[PDB]
């Protein structure tokens, strides 16, 4: 006979993998579940599976878990407002949670599989994925343009290639809206919706000398803010183009020359 | 086996600080022998001929968990080993009870799935970058393949077999391991483990303790010698050298290591072809084996890394060719800085540069000293052209 | 031989003790710098501590 | 202190590990 | 290596045998399993003296087993002297 009918006395009291599969179904896709309560932290996890099934289990809650985490942490981004750079990294991180998503509905609406260990072995690279992710927004919400740029170009320089990838997508949505600003900034000398990501700013404030601006010029550059693939002189000729352009239209008239 | 309620508990791990980026994020199920959840059964009850298929059945079940990374009703975990620490000595212990028979195959299988992971916390440990990109490198090609071929393998025959196919043994499934080949490939990978353990261990005890052809040249260059914990980059490829020079009779063996050493080491040519067509010095992870300073005021100093080098550099060609390497590096640089351009184009002179492909071919072979003299002479030409024309 | 070995000597002893006291273009140094990446830095050490407390409570457990 | 309270939870871990 | 792929040869062979268990009599089991038992004799007679002679010996003596009459340890020598030349 088979090793099954042998094997059974000793797991009569197990859930079969067609209920195993509903209900990690319904613990991935966050709606509750009778054998496993699955709150915020806590699974409770029943004491009839046996232990190695058990940790596979505990292996898949955990990546729900950080899923679900993920996708608290973009509902949290997308009430708030920050950055346009960072709204669309938040715009990627939820293409990236709902394509898990949608893998997630394939595999259980195929079924196909019928092994847990192919199961996990084939989920595992989005399991990394979500980790990544997870690992990104744990400190999101406290680094700035420059430090994700920064960040970025590290992990492009790092060997992996799921993160070298990640970070050149990410890096491409930021660098284009900023050539966006700095396309703004060249033409119609506008700072609209910048968020203190960029290099040239106002400074009104006055110390009694030149109050309305006769001579003041009040038009700032900083240096420190911009990023390494821009030169300093390339700045310095962005910040006086920008700043000949608003003299030309506000003291000369200039009007139909500067539109 | 009756059930025994026991308290299984798994929730988030919120702390991901010291555990790297692609390690563990979640707690660790109770034991056997801690929380039972099924009750032991006697193993001398099966040991008899008529239910030793039963017993064969249930010890080739524990052994696939021993495999894929997970304990077994009879064969646990060890007193060294905690399932808190990632630290920790990975040792299983067995029932006695068991006939001697599956008790060494289970010793065999527990060895197996040892190495397997210690492997799996050795390349979770290696994706830190204290480690060096090229060990990052290196765990994730251990770690793709343990995914694609052992796993992948025991799945589909191993479980298998336990499965749907009658008249099964252990001793088959051994040999069916044997056939398959990847219990050889995980001796040598953690062999291969032990050295580069080892050699961390000397390179973190020697603690206390520890030419004039640079003062002829009219270079500020100088010697950093700097060692690290573990080794990287240059060191890792000069030890995978010394392994597959030491490999001897499994061409097939010799042939992977090779094609793994290419995949880990294609960075490295990357970086050395950018060092020597245009000068740009770019190691985030401080494996190349030159650096400059200024990352007195004109003039910055270039120092060498010893510890992350390709070669001895101890004979006069060797330190002349290391020279040559570094003043061409430096010729390039300077000529950036100089025409205040970022990359020197190909067309700027007639000699062109191919991109460094298998590293131990480039090693074995004087195509490196011909690329290297080619880039030289094209370095000195346009440093000769600009400085006499402009 | 002793000839040219003799003024070849007295060429190199000039010519060292010349670039010996002009500076010493020749040093040796000791990497005293690293990387800082943000995202995976470590922002605390009061992280360690979380993990001692987390560990303590894996002892209560243990314990009961 | 912060190195002498770890070597203090180190001394619970030989603890712990003593009555498991 | 050759010498392990022989004994895991016999192994897997035996293994087979186990798992159909369609030979009936011990005596059939034997005759048919004779070619093995041979093979092993073989091997281990060899085993006996090889960590006692050297690779001029050995090509030696697989050139007396290939000009020997018998045709199994005749075609064991050409393997071997293949694997070494």
């Amino acid at each position: 006979v088979t090793l099954r009918q042998l094997s059974n006395p000793y797991y009569v009291n197990t859930i079969p993998e067609e209920d195993i599969l509903k209900y990690v179904s319904y613990t991935l896709l966050a709606t509750t579940s009778a054998l496993f309560p699955f709150d915020h932290e806590q699974i409770q996890i029943p004491s009839k599976i046996p232990n190695f099934e058990s940790g596979l289990l505990h292996l898949i809650f955990e990546a729900g878990l950080l899923y679900q985490s993920l996708g608290y942490k973009v509902e949290k981004f997308r009430m708030l407002n920050i950055s346009p750079m960072k709204k669309a990294l938040i715009i990627e991180i939820s293409e990236e949670l709902q394509n898990y998503t949608a893998f997630v509905n394939n595999l259980v609406s195929s079924g196909t599989v019928v092994s847990l260990k192919s199961l996990y072995r084939e989920i595992y690279e989005n399991i990394i994925r979500l980790r990544i992710y997870c690992r990104f927004t744990e400190h999101l919400e406290e680094l700035s343009g420059d430090t994700f740029l920064i960040e970025l170009n590290i992990f492009k320089s790092h060997g992996d290639l799921t993160i070298r990838k990640i970070a050149t997508n990410l890096f491409n949505s930021m660098i284009s809206l900023y050539y966006e600003y700095l396309m703004n900034w060249l033409t119609k000398g506008l700072l609209r919706a910048t968020y203190g990501e960029f290099f040239i700013a106002e400074n009104t404030d006055t110390n009694g000398t030149d109050d309305d601006f006769i001579y003041h010029i009040p038009i700032e550059f900083n240096q420190e803010r911009v990023p390494a693939f821009i030169p300093k002189e390339l700045a310095y000729k962005i910040f006086m183009i920008g700043k000949s352009y608003i003299f030309l239209e506000k003291y000369c008239k200039e009007v139909q020359w500067t539109n | 086996m009756e059930i025994k309620e026991v308290d299984d508990r798994a929730e988030l791990l919120r702390y991901t600080n010291n555990i790297p980026l692609l390690g563990k994020l979640v707690n660790h199920q109770p034991l056997w022998s801690t929380n039972p959840k099924l009750k032991s059964f006697s193993l001398e009850k099966i040991s008899a001929p008529d239910q030793r298929r039963v017993q064969e059945a249930l010890v080739v079940k524990d052994l696939l968990n021993v495999l894929i990374g997970l304990e077994g009703t009879y064969i646990r975990y060890f007193n060294d080993y905690e399932p808190s620490d990632p630290e920790t000595p990975i040792e299983f212990k067995i029932a006695k009870k068991m006939d001697p028979s599956f008790k060494t195959f289970s010793r065999r299988i527990v060895r197996y799935g040892k190495q397997y992971m210690i492997l799996t916390r050795a390349y979770e440990k290696w994706s830190d970058t204290s480690f060096g990109m090229v060990l990052q490198r290196f765990a994730y090609e251990i770690r793709r393949f343990l995914e694609d071929v052992y796993l992948k393998t025991l799945v589909e025959r191993l479980e298998r077999d336990f499965n749907k196919v009658p008249n099964f043994s252990i001793r088959e499934l051994e040999q069916i391991i044997n056939e398959t080949e990847v219990n050889k490939q995980m001796e040598l990978l953690y062999n291969i483990y032990e050295e580069i353990f080892r050699e961390i261990e000397e390179r973190r005890t020697n603690q206390s303790s520890q030419n004039e052809s640079s003062l002829h040249l009219r270079l500020m260059v100088a010697f950093d010698t700097t060692v690290y914990p573990v080794p990287k980059g240059g060191a890792i490829l000069k030890i995978f050298q010394q392994k597959i020079l030491e490999n001897l009779g499994d061409r097939s063996s010799v042939m992977f290591l090779k094609k793994l050493l290419n995949n880990i080491s294609q960075d490295y040519c990357t970086m050395l072809y950018e060092w020597l067509t245009q000068g740009i010095l770019n190691d985030p992870y401080q494996e190349f084996m030159t650096y400059d300073d200024l990352e007195r005021a004109w003039d910055t100093q270039y120092f060498i890394r010893k510890d992350v080098l390709l070669r001895d550099c101890d004979s006069e060609e060797d330190k002349n060719l290391l020279f040559k390497m570094l003043r061409t590096g430096i010729l390039l640089k300077v000529v950036r800085a100089s025409l205040q351009i970022p990359t020197i184009p190909s067309n700027s002179s007639d000699i062109t540069i191919q991109e460094i492909n298998d590293f131990a071919d480039l090693m074995e072979g004087s195509n490196l000293e011909l690329y290297v003299d080619k880039c030289y002479s094209r370095a000195n030409e346009i440093f000769l052209k600009l400085f006499f024309q402009g | 031989e002793q000839e040219v070995r003799e003024h070849q000597m007295k060429k190199e002893r000039f010519d060292r003790a010349l670039e010996s006291k002009l500076l010493g273009k020749r040093h040796i140094t000791y990497a005293n710098s690293d990387i800082s990446n943000k995202e995976l830095y470590i922002n605390e050490i009061k992280s360690l501590k979380h993990e001692i407390k987390e560990l303590r409570k894996e002892k209560n457990d243990t314990l009961n």
